[PDB]
């Protein structure tokens, strides 16, 4: 059974592009070879890390199920779920973002150190997706972030890793000379995953614990 | 009832420094970053910069960075702004304002201002308490005009304001216009008084103007006589 | 800073409609907030979010925001509207709060009327206290904007100018008066003086000489 993702690539399915979520709701496929990567297949330009990898892991994903890791209106109180909207992932004419991820941004004028973990209890591989904002420029990063020293760090038995993103101003993808990069593992059943940062973390929202056999 | 107030009417020295409140209510004061706009006799608006009450953090605008420093009291809702070294180009009001408009995207992430203070009126001189110098603006041929002819008074060099200026003990008002004052580059001010009469009244009836100039306690009557 | 251009005047007659455009780079992008300033009175927004109201302000104000053009309009005009209309926009590549020019606002509620110019020359009193005025009094003149020139045997003069900002008379139009300041040795040596008012694109000039 394939997947059909149409006009879709993986990338943009996984993430919860709003222009892709209107077409995909299956559980038991093995087929997902549609659309390969484009450039413009995220509606928000940035690299997908380990991409070839992840076609490979959800090849033949015998269950699928689509849950809330961090629910948007209880994990963070100390900061804005709303305003992480942008033109380049519009929806039906209104600036909207992935379905999967959520855009935190400062509130009241601070950015708390945010520390959220989640333990695997469902007793299947659960696929964790996330973002890191790399600015235009520093005025952008002020404002949404206030500090300039961000970090984002993601530990879990299997994953490991401090960022660290880089004000950077790059060619004008989709009306963005900003970027997120996008990253990706697999928690394993009773494991623990932590994000901690104090800017630039375009947190999970949506998780998938899959099975291959 | 959004409001700011802010501190009285100052003058200055030039060289010397001079430190503007602004009080806030209505509102958290941590919550919203209060702004500083500068506007020159009729000039534009200059924007100087903002404050974060939440943490005091800055962003000062490049034009004014290095003689200005914004501070706030949150114990009394209150956003400070010194300026250093006046000059005379620093003469203007001074206008703090809250960002309180909340941004919808992170494409422009961005508060913008809603509420305006009164405003601080600064005025830089070097000058003091000084009297008016008066002078008679004679009519004559050259400033006759079908039958109308225009005297005036001219006040110079006084400090600080204002006058005021009657003609005849205030028997004469058809016709006057009192100008507003002009600040000059020397620090005084100075203004004009011009009445139009009939070129068939002077000659038989005299023409006076009173001067008065409270704050160096100085009264001048000039008259006006064609030459 | 990234720029913002407005337009320095807009005349409007009552009950027309006033536009008033802020242009800047790529600001079609951008959230446009409208303030209003009236003579010696702190700003007040009319206008924020590219098209929306305060709480207050009559629906006669709107706004519009394509490309790199912002625009105010202001329907059926009214003499209350007359003011100083500013765009704000923040510029992320500067992190800078950028103002417009600002637009004067004049609702012609009165016909036009050219002005009329009186020059005196220093008096004599002035002279023997070694010092020396021109002084240059314009009146009945609408709308309420001047430019003043001054002339030294036909040269630019623009050391000692001093001109007030139109103010109006008991008739309900307008005067301005301009000074230049020059020493008595300057006032003898040349052949005139000649103060230049310009007004709606044309000129009035007098003329005064120290031999008369
Ligand atoms: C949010 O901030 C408050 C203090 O304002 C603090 O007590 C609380 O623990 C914070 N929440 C989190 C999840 O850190």
């Amino acid at each position: 059974a394939p997947l059909q993702l149409g006009n879709c690539s993986i990338a943009g399915w996984i993430l919860g592009n709003p222009e892709c979520e209107s077409l995909f709701s299956k559980e038991s496929w093995s087929y997902i070879a549609e659309t390969p990567n484009s450039e413009n297949g995220t509606c928000y330009p940035g690299y997908f890390a380990d991409y070839e990898e992840l076609r490979e892991q959800l090849s033949s994903v015998s269950s699928f199920e689509r849950f809330e890791i961090f629910p948007k209106e209880s994990s963070w109180p100390n900061h804005t779920v709303t305003k992480g909207v942008t033109a380049s992932c519009s929806h039906n004419g209104k600036s909207s973002f992935y379905r999967n991820l959520l855009w935190l941004t400062e509130k009241n004028g601070l950015y708390p150190n945010l520390s959220k973990s989640y333990v695997n209890n469902k007793e299947k591989e659960v696929l964790v997706l996330w973002g890191v904002h790399h600015p235009s420029n520093i005025g952008d990063q002020r404002a949404i972030y206030h500090t300039e020293n961000a970090y984002v760090s993601v530990v879990s038995s299997h994953y490991s890793r401090r960022f660290t993103p880089e004000i950077a101003k790059r060619p004008k993808v989709r009306d963005q000379e900003g970027r997120i990069n996008y990253y990706w593992t697999l928690l394993e059943p009773g494991d623990t995953i932590i994000f901690e940062a104090n800017g630039n973390l375009i947190a999970p929202w949506y998780a998938f614990a899959l099975s291959r056999g | 009832q959004v409001q700011l107030v802010q501190s009285g009417a100052e003058v200055k020295k030039p060289g010397a420094s001079v430190k503007v409140s602004c009080k806030a209510s209505g509102y958290t004061f941590t919550g919203y970053y209060m702004h500083w706009v500068r506007q020159a006799p009729g000039q534009g608006l200059e924007w100087m910069g903002w404050i974060n009450p939440n943490s005091g953090g800055t962003n000062y605008a490049q034009k004014f960075q290095g003689w200005v420093t914004m501070t706030r009291d949150t114990s009394i809702s209150t956003a400070y702004m010194e300026l250093s070294r006046l000059r005379s180009d620093d003469t203007a009001v001074y206008y703090c304002a809250r960002g309180g408009l909340e941004p919808r995207s992170v494409d422009y992430y961005y508060y913008g201002m809603d509420v305006w203070g009164q405003g601080t009126t600064v005025t830089v001189s070097s000058a003091s308490t000084k009297g008016p110098s008066v002078f008679p603006l004679a009519p004559s041929s050259k400033s006759t005009s079908g039958g109308t002819a225009a005297l005036g008074c001219l006040v110079k060099d006084y400090f600080p304001e204002p006058v005021t200026v009657s003609w005849n003990s205030g028997a004469l008002t058809s016709g006057v216009h009192t100008f507003p004052a002009v600040l000059q580059s020397s620090g005084l001010y100075s203004l004009s008084s011009v009445v139009t009469v009939p070129s068939s009244s002077l000659g038989t009836q005299t023409y006076i103007c009173n001067v008065n100039h409270k704050p160096s306690n100085t009264k001048v009557d000039k008259r006006v006589e064609p030459k | 800073q990234s720029v913002l251009t407005q337009p320095p005047s807009v005349s409007v007659a009552p009950g027309q409609t006033a536009r008033i455009t802020c242009g800047g780079n790529n600001i079609g992008s951008k959230s446009v907030h409208w303030y209003q300033q009236k003579p010696g009175q702190a700003p007040v927004l009319v206008v924020y979010d590219d098209s929306d109201r305060p709480s207050g302000i009559p629906e006669r104000f709107s706004g519009s925001n394509s490309g790199n053009t912002a625009t105010l309009t202001i329907s059926r005009v009214e003499a209350g509207d007359e003011a100083d209309y500013y765009c704000q926009v923040w510029d992320s590549s500067s992190d800078h709060v950028v103002f417009g020019g600002g637009t004067k606002l004049t609702v012609l509620g009165q016909p036009k009327a050219a002005p009329s110019v009186t020059l005196f020359p220093p008096s004599s009193e002035e002279l023997q206290a070694n010092k020396a005025t021109l002084v240059c009094l314009i009146s009945d003149f609408y709308p309420g904007a001047v430019t003043v020139a001054w002339k030294a045997d036909s040269s630019p003069v623009k050391a000692g100018v001093e001109t007030t900002t139109p103010s109006k008379q008991s008739n309900n139009k307008y005067a301005a008066s301009s000074y230049l300041s020059l020493t008595p040795e300057q006032w003898k040596s040349h052949r005139s003086y000649s103060c230049q008012v310009t007004h709606e694109g044309s000129t009035v000039e007098k003329t005064v000489a120290p031999t008369e």
